[PDB]
RNA sequence: CCGAGGGUAGGGCCCGUGACUGGGGCGAAGUCGUAACAAGGUAGCUGUACCGGAAGGUGCGGCUGGAU
RNA sequence: UGGGAGAGGGUGGUGGAAUUCCCGGAGUAGCGGUGAAAUGCGCAGAUACCGGGAGGAACGCCGAUGGCGAAGGCAGCCACCUGGUCCACCCGUGACGCUGAGGCGCGAAAGCGUGGGGAGCAAACCGGAUUAGAUACCCGGGUAGUCCACGCCCUAAACG
RNA sequence: CGAUGUCGGCUCGUCGCAUCCUGGGGCUGAAGAAGGUCCCAAGGGUUGGGCUGUUCGCCCAUUAAAGCGGCACGCGAGCUG
RNA sequence: GAAUGCCGGCAUGAGUAACGAUAAAGAGGGUGAGAAUCCCUCUCGCCGUAAGCCCAAGGGUUCCUACGCAAUGGUCGUCAGCGUAGGGUUAGGCGGGACCUAAGGUGAAGCCGAAAGGCGUAGCCGAAGGGCAGCCGGUUAAUAUUCCGGCCCUUCCCGCAGGUGCGAUGGGGGGACGCUCUAGGCUAGGGGGACCGGAGCCAUGGACGAGCCCGGCCAGAAGCGCAGGGUGGGAGGUAGGCAAAUCCGCCUCCCAACAAGCUCUGCGUGGUGGGGAAGCCCGGGUGACAACCCCCCGAAGCCAGGGAGCCAAGAAAAGCCUCUAAGCACAACCUGCGGGAACCCGUACCGCAAACCGACACAGGUGGGCGGGUGCAAGAGCACUCAGGCGCGCGGGAGAACCCUCGCCAAGGAACUCUGCAAGUUGGCCCCGUAACUUCGGGAGAAGGGGUGCUCCCUGGGGUGAUGAGCCCCGGGGAGCCGCAGUGAACAGGCUCUGGCGACUGUUUACCAAAAACACAGCUCUCUGCGAACUCGUAAGAGGAGGUAUAGGGAGCGACGCUUGCCCGGUGCCGGAAGGUCAAGGGGAGGGGUGCAAGCCCCGAACCGAAGCCCCGGUGAACGGCGGCCGUAACUAUAACGGUCCUAAGGUAGCGAAAUUCCUUGUCGGGUAAGUUCCGACCUGCACGAAAAGCGUAACGACCGGAGCGCUGUCUCGGCGAGGGACCCGGUGAAAUUGAACUGGCCGUGAAGAUGCGGCCUACCCGUGGCAGGACGAAAAGACCCCGUGGAGCUUUACUGCAGCC
RNA sequence: GAGCUAGCCCUGGCCAGGGUGAAGCUGGGGUGAGACCCAGUGGAGGCCCGAACCGGUGGGGGAUGCAAACCCCUCGGAUGA
């Protein structure tokens, strides 16, 4: 339940923020944070590859585990939900009777006290993976792996969700959060539920103070720009685009597909996002 | 007002110095031409 | 000291009036079409919504104060 | 105290028929639609037929001149939470009642906000007919919306 | 064109006369008063405001009158801009 | 002899401008060849959140002393940051290194690139961050946490005693962290004292006084005290912390817990060591056996890794503790004590500046700390003033114009002007009071007004004490006194009504534009399934992202409210296994050269053969587009209505003479005596219109319009006054410019605007202060304009390539 | 060549004083329970005033300058992009 403010500044009046409410614990695990390296939006060779980046809040990186098949069998009792500066999503601390600790996301109706575990055999409840085959068709499912053994990658954000819609072979057909229909295959791992902290989407950033307190520097219309700067640009007074709509770089930003014809992956994709 | 001259010797050796000079295909080819011409200076002269 | 009132400043209510504008009543000797009264020629009425020169139409749900 | 009937209400699960779309098979010269037509769709393989899948919405038979609610209104099936009500016993209280300006709550549909969902339908809109014309009625399309959550709106031939 | 600064204003004048006023006249469809028109005449004079960058113009209130032109459309090594 | 030629030398302007903040000077005494300028004394002024003091950069001997004055110093010079010489910088504890890591850089392994080279996990380097042991005073001409004095402390080596399963680059803990707010107790710093110490003073009418003036502390081991930080204790189990583990993690059990305990820091005291004013006398001596105490104020500093709240969720590694492994257990480590050992570099001086960056001893620029007192509500603001430092390296006169900065002005009060430009006005605090509209926050300091000093009297709560006095803070009531005037000086909003544009705070053309431009939250379209798309790179590798569609890229629009219509023929994008066109290649009917021949060699039809284009369809918050003619209604005018041409379709809602309206000062209304502007309307919109968004919108604006009130030298219309220049004298002494010059007016002439030609007129020779009409004055080889088969930036359905993609 | 300037990365530092008074909390009122209302507490904010600090609005001066962008008076931000 997102929370508003009263307008006592201008800014005030349309700001939200998360209600925090599922939180229980301010304060990272020590042995599982590691400094996360600003980049600016700069690669190796000093050079901006990714427009308006930088000047955000300093944070720690928390290890996150995306693999759980690390530990089947070997059950953990869920110790507290903490924020996560790094993810939409909030994030889970698990003690395992292991003694081992570490994090997961937190999915949605995960509760601190209550227990999960990894593999073949465990119950179909929230917080608990196992291989994608021997989940029950129909169930919604997050922190999918994409393929056997190499770490969850879809439906990581907060709110997010895939759902199993049938099988085939060595293989079981999903639907991702874009809508996309695909085939991943039976052994990846995924864990029962959505993702947590469903009301991300409603945030109102409020004010230009709060993108740029998260990294985010202001962007600029190609069409404020001249000529040598965007295909929008020059032109006396206000002008319309003038040509199809062009990114900096001159490729067309309406309508045209980019990804790539002659992909492997194409074999796996039953059909093409909705919407 | 605020000059371009903000001299700082740390800057200075860092960036002109020998070690710099012959850490690179360019800057090898300065120290020849200054050594060449006869320069009683190959680089700049900064204290420490 | 209080004090008729005078002066400065800001408010409330009322009346008259105003370029122009909104619909209304009446006039009738016009123009357009014919919405309603017969099953009124698409049964009618209806709250609402969107639309149309105009009466009106359509949608959604409702009433019979609907002919056969 | 002891029983009864019921689409009364709320939450969550869930079953089948049909429509639409998608894949596979088989098949070919039309299909669709009307008062009659045309737009539309179809040899880029439609319609009709079989197999598979997705998804939303509404619940046939029972069904009634029926039942329940204060009204609006409520209909597959199951479970939980909950209201009103009738009956028989005549057990207890001892007029504790009736009405009700203001108040508060509920209030079909359409409509609004935020976010979902979107099969069928369908304002606006586009096209075909009809016609003297036809900003309609009829036909082919089609967006809001119709559906879910939360918050508004507070209307009606809200009628007996 | 190895530069002659461009509109308007301000300041400061000075000149022409095809005279707006004041002085002198003839004609009048000049009774008087007032005016019309032409002649002579450049000595002096020729207001303050509203609008607009304006020159010009319109308007307000006056006035004997509220003249028109030249001086690199006078005047930026005088100002404004 | 000319090239705005090149190098040099020297002229002219000219004894001219100027001599660099308007904080300011005067006299006496000395020195010396020489003195406004050097030294000394007295008087005066200026800074005092500095114009004082400390530190870091940077500078590099500029420091100290002697002896100098050619040049440097805007004058002078005997002086100096200048010339010559000599001296001066002292550390186990301060800073850096022999320690640690950050970004980044480098880089065993590895990867990539014609070469040169590019990357790259570990490792290494890298600091103003982590870590680590010294405080007070004295001493020199010049260094001092460095020398000395006192009191402390760290590490290494060796030894002794006791203790222990010792042992590490391995495991673990810890180091270890944000912003805002903030408690308790202290310290730094400050104020007061009738108390303590002190040389002295009694003026000029009074005062021998609870008089004036001066000072009344600093460091300090252990121990102790106060206040805080940190930390639970024991057993059993164990499968995790890439080996092991008794450590840590997890589970369970038992006493304990807002306690204490143990531990660490701060503060106080503390053996002891220091310091110690005014005044006086020639830096020193004296004061002085100096005193060395009480009360109040009180930090932003300390205890500290304290506490609370919030979202944007806040380095690393070593030191340190603990665990164990090889090893080794007569060793090794721990504790105590003792003796020995302890290296390298910096240290002067300047440091908001005459020593640093600006060519200058340049009104500019330069990071950190201390920054006293009183008063004004507060404060680092303002005035004055302490300590401390200065009077800005040309002076002396004069008392014009004119300029600059400043003060006042009768009557009027915007009449000024493009514009109230500028300058007035207003001005802090306390009280009263305060409108439309509104997103309910605001608008709001709205507007408007009243109060404000001082004295006496009565009285209320607080802080420190003790509950009291004393001190300090916040108040309240009454009666009086003076002046033109009480925030008496300085610092300190003029206000209102109404339009345009942009929601808002922000951002910008460094050095002519701060805006209506950019950004902005928000809205929509679109791409991307992750080895993502996209970006950079030849590549490797990177970013994206240690993210995963509630995410990331691209584009437009731009809070919010009500909305966002019609046209898919062209272009773009998307979809379309049919067809048409289509390259290499495949295929080889047929034809050719040559050879005596087998053969060798060349051409070559049908047919097969991608993407792309053609073709079918979709698509507007994709590029874009959104008409014309004739007729028709009881008067006129007009046309709901009809007809007709054309189109892909003919502009909807809303708005409109507008940031858009040519005609144009459209017409009407409002305001004014008068309104080309303004506001309100109308609509024949030259040439609005719906995300290059349409129409509104509270609040906001150094944005741009219009009006009013207040008040004014803006003006009628000018006057007077002040200081700094201008002027005169002494000192020093430029500049652009310059064919040479013995350089007048008019009317003419002349390449068409003549000091220089003609005619006439006027005119003795040479300066000084002033004014700008001319010398087509100076400056800059006109930016406009044209020309050159000159250049460069930018565009595209110009041409032709290339990257990239298919 | 990024010792000027622009952006980012790492690590440090600075922002006198005063004003406004959001959420929350407690108390009371209210109700069937609530919403909500009032007081006190509280201390939010690209909040308000204003130094340091960062700027550069209007005017004047300067224009062979003190200065190849300065000076005076005014004026913008000053817990935040
Ligand atoms: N205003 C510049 C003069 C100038 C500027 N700087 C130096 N001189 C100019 O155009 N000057 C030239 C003369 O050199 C000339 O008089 C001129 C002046 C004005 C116009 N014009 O059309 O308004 C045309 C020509
Ligand atoms: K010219
Ligand atoms: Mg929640
Ligand atoms: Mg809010
Ligand atoms: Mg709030
Ligand atoms: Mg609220
Ligand atoms: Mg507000
Ligand atoms: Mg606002
Ligand atoms: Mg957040
Ligand atoms: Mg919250
Ligand atoms: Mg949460
Ligand atoms: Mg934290
Ligand atoms: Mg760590
Ligand atoms: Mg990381
Ligand atoms: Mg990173
Ligand atoms: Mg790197
Ligand atoms: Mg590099
Ligand atoms: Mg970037
Ligand atoms: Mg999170
Ligand atoms: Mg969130
Ligand atoms: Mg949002
Ligand atoms: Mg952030
Ligand atoms: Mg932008
Ligand atoms: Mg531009
Ligand atoms: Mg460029
Ligand atoms: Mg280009
Ligand atoms: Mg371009
Ligand atoms: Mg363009
Ligand atoms: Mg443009
Ligand atoms: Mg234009
Ligand atoms: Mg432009
Ligand atoms: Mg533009
Ligand atoms: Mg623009
Ligand atoms: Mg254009
Ligand atoms: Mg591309
Ligand atoms: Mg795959
Ligand atoms: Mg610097
Ligand atoms: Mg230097
Ligand atoms: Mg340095
Ligand atoms: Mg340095
Ligand atoms: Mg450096
Ligand atoms: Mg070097
Ligand atoms: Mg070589
Ligand atoms: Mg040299
Ligand atoms: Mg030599
Ligand atoms: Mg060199
Ligand atoms: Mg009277
Ligand atoms: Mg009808
Ligand atoms: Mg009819
Ligand atoms: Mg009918
Ligand atoms: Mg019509
Ligand atoms: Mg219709
Ligand atoms: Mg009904
Ligand atoms: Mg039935
Ligand atoms: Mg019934
Ligand atoms: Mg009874
Ligand atoms: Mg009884
Ligand atoms: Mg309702
Ligand atoms: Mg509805
Ligand atoms: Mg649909
Ligand atoms: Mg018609
Ligand atoms: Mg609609
Ligand atoms: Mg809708
Ligand atoms: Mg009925
Ligand atoms: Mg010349
Ligand atoms: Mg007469
Ligand atoms: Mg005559
Ligand atoms: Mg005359
Ligand atoms: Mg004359
Ligand atoms: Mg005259
Ligand atoms: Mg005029
Ligand atoms: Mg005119
Ligand atoms: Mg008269
Ligand atoms: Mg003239
Ligand atoms: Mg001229
Ligand atoms: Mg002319
Ligand atoms: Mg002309
Ligand atoms: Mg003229
Ligand atoms: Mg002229
Ligand atoms: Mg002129
Ligand atoms: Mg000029
Ligand atoms: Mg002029
Ligand atoms: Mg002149
Ligand atoms: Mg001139
Ligand atoms: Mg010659
Ligand atoms: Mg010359
Ligand atoms: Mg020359
Ligand atoms: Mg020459
Ligand atoms: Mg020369
Ligand atoms: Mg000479
Ligand atoms: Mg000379
Ligand atoms: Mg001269
Ligand atoms: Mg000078
Ligand atoms: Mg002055
Ligand atoms: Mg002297
Ligand atoms: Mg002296
Ligand atoms: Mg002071
Ligand atoms: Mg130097
Ligand atoms: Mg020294
Ligand atoms: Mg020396
Ligand atoms: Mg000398
Ligand atoms: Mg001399
Ligand atoms: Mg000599
Ligand atoms: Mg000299
Ligand atoms: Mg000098
Ligand atoms: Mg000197
Ligand atoms: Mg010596
Ligand atoms: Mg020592
Ligand atoms: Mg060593
Ligand atoms: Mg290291
Ligand atoms: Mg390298
Ligand atoms: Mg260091
Ligand atoms: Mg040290
Ligand atoms: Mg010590
Ligand atoms: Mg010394
Ligand atoms: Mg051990
Ligand atoms: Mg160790
Ligand atoms: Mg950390
Ligand atoms: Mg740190
Ligand atoms: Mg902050
Ligand atoms: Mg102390
Ligand atoms: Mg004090
Ligand atoms: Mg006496
Ligand atoms: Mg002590
Ligand atoms: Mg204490
Ligand atoms: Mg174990
Ligand atoms: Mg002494
Ligand atoms: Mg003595
Ligand atoms: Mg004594
Ligand atoms: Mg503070
Ligand atoms: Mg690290
Ligand atoms: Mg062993
Ligand atoms: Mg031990
Ligand atoms: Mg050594
Ligand atoms: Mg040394
Ligand atoms: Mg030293
Ligand atoms: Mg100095
Ligand atoms: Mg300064
Ligand atoms: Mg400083
Ligand atoms: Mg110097
Ligand atoms: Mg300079
Ligand atoms: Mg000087
Ligand atoms: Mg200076
Ligand atoms: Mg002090
Ligand atoms: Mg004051
Ligand atoms: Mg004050
Ligand atoms: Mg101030
Ligand atoms: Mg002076
Ligand atoms: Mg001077
Ligand atoms: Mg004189
Ligand atoms: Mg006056
Ligand atoms: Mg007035
Ligand atoms: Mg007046
Ligand atoms: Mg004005
Ligand atoms: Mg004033
Ligand atoms: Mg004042
Ligand atoms: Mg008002
Ligand atoms: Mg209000
Ligand atoms: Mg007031
Ligand atoms: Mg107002
Ligand atoms: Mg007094
Ligand atoms: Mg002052
Ligand atoms: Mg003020
Ligand atoms: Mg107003
Ligand atoms: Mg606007
Ligand atoms: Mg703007
Ligand atoms: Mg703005
Ligand atoms: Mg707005
Ligand atoms: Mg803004
Ligand atoms: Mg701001
Ligand atoms: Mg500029
Ligand atoms: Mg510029
Ligand atoms: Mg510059
Ligand atoms: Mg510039
Ligand atoms: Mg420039
Ligand atoms: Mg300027
Ligand atoms: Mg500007
Ligand atoms: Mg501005
Ligand atoms: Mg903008
Ligand atoms: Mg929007
Ligand atoms: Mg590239
Ligand atoms: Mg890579
Ligand atoms: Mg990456
Ligand atoms: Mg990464
Ligand atoms: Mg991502
Ligand atoms: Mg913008
Ligand atoms: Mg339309
Ligand atoms: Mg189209
Ligand atoms: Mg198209
Ligand atoms: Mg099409
Ligand atoms: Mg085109
Ligand atoms: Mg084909
Ligand atoms: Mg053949
Ligand atoms: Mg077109
Ligand atoms: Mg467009
Ligand atoms: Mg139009
Ligand atoms: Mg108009
Ligand atoms: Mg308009
Ligand atoms: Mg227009
Ligand atoms: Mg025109
Ligand atoms: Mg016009
Ligand atoms: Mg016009
Ligand atoms: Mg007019
Ligand atoms: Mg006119
Ligand atoms: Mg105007
Ligand atoms: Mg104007
Ligand atoms: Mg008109
Ligand atoms: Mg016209
Ligand atoms: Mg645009
Ligand atoms: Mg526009
Ligand atoms: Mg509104
Ligand atoms: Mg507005
Ligand atoms: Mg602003
Ligand atoms: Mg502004
Ligand atoms: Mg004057
Ligand atoms: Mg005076
Ligand atoms: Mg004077
Ligand atoms: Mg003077
Ligand atoms: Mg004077
Ligand atoms: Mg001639
Ligand atoms: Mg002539
Ligand atoms: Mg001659
Ligand atoms: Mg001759
Ligand atoms: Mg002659
Ligand atoms: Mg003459
Ligand atoms: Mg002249
Ligand atoms: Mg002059
Ligand atoms: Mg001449
Ligand atoms: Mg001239
Ligand atoms: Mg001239
Ligand atoms: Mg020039
Ligand atoms: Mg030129
Ligand atoms: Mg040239
Ligand atoms: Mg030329
Ligand atoms: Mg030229
Ligand atoms: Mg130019
Ligand atoms: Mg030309
Ligand atoms: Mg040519
Ligand atoms: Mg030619
Ligand atoms: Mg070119
Ligand atoms: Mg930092
Ligand atoms: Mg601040
Ligand atoms: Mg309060
Ligand atoms: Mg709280
Ligand atoms: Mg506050
Ligand atoms: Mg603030
Ligand atoms: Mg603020
Ligand atoms: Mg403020
Ligand atoms: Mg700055
Ligand atoms: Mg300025
Ligand atoms: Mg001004
Ligand atoms: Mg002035
Ligand atoms: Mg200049
Ligand atoms: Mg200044
Ligand atoms: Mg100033
Ligand atoms: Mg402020
Ligand atoms: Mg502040
Ligand atoms: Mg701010």
């Amino acid at each position: 339940a997102v929370k508003k403010f009263k307008p006592y500044t201008p800014s005030r009046r349309f700001m939200t923020v998360a209600d925090f409410s599922e939180i229980t614990k301010t304060e990272p695990e020590k042995s599982l944070v590691k400094p996360l390296k600003k980049t600016g939006g700069r690669n190796n060779q000093g050079r901006i590859t990714v427009r308006f980046r930088g000047g955000g809040h300093k944070r720690l990186y928390r290890i996150i585990d995306f693999k759980r098949w690390d530990k089947v069998g070997i059950p953990a009792k869920v110790a507290a939900i903490e924020y996560d500066p790094n993810r939409s999503a909030r994030i889970a601390l698990l003690h395992y009777v292991d003694g081992e600790k570490r994090y997961i996301i937190a999915p949605d109706g995960l509760q601190v006290g209550q227990q999960v575990v990894a593999g073949p055999d465990a119950p179909i409840q929230v917080g608990n993976a196992l291989p994608l085959r021997f989940i029950p068709v129909g169930t919604v499912v997050h922190a999918v792996e994409l393929e056997p053994k190499k770490g969850a990658k879809l439906a990581r954000a907060a709110g997010t969700s895939a759902q199993i819609q049938g099988r085939e072979g060595d293989y079981v057909i999903l639907r991702l959060p874009s809508g996309e229909l695909r085939k991943v295959h039976g052994e990846c791992y995924a864990t029962v539920g959505a993702v947590g902290n469903a009301d991300h989407k409603n945030i109102v950033l409020g004010k230009a103070g709060r993108s740029r307190w998260l990294g985010r520097r202001p962007h600029v219309r190609g069409a404020a720009m001249n000529p040598v700067d965007h295909p929008h640009g020059g032109g006396e007074g206000r002008a319309p685009r003038g040509r199809p709509p062009a990114s900096p770089w001159g490729w067309q930003t309406k309508g045209l597909k980019t990804r790539k014809r002659r992909k492997p992956s194409s074999r796996f994709i039953i059909a093409r996002r909705k919407k | 007002m605020k000059r371009t001259w903000q001299p700082n010797r740390r800057k200075r050796a860092k960036t002109h110095g020998f070690r710099a000079r012959m850490r690179t295909p360019g800057g090898r080819k300065v120290l020849k031409r200054r050594r060449q011409k006869g320069r009683w200076r190959l680089t700049p002269a900064v204290r420490k």
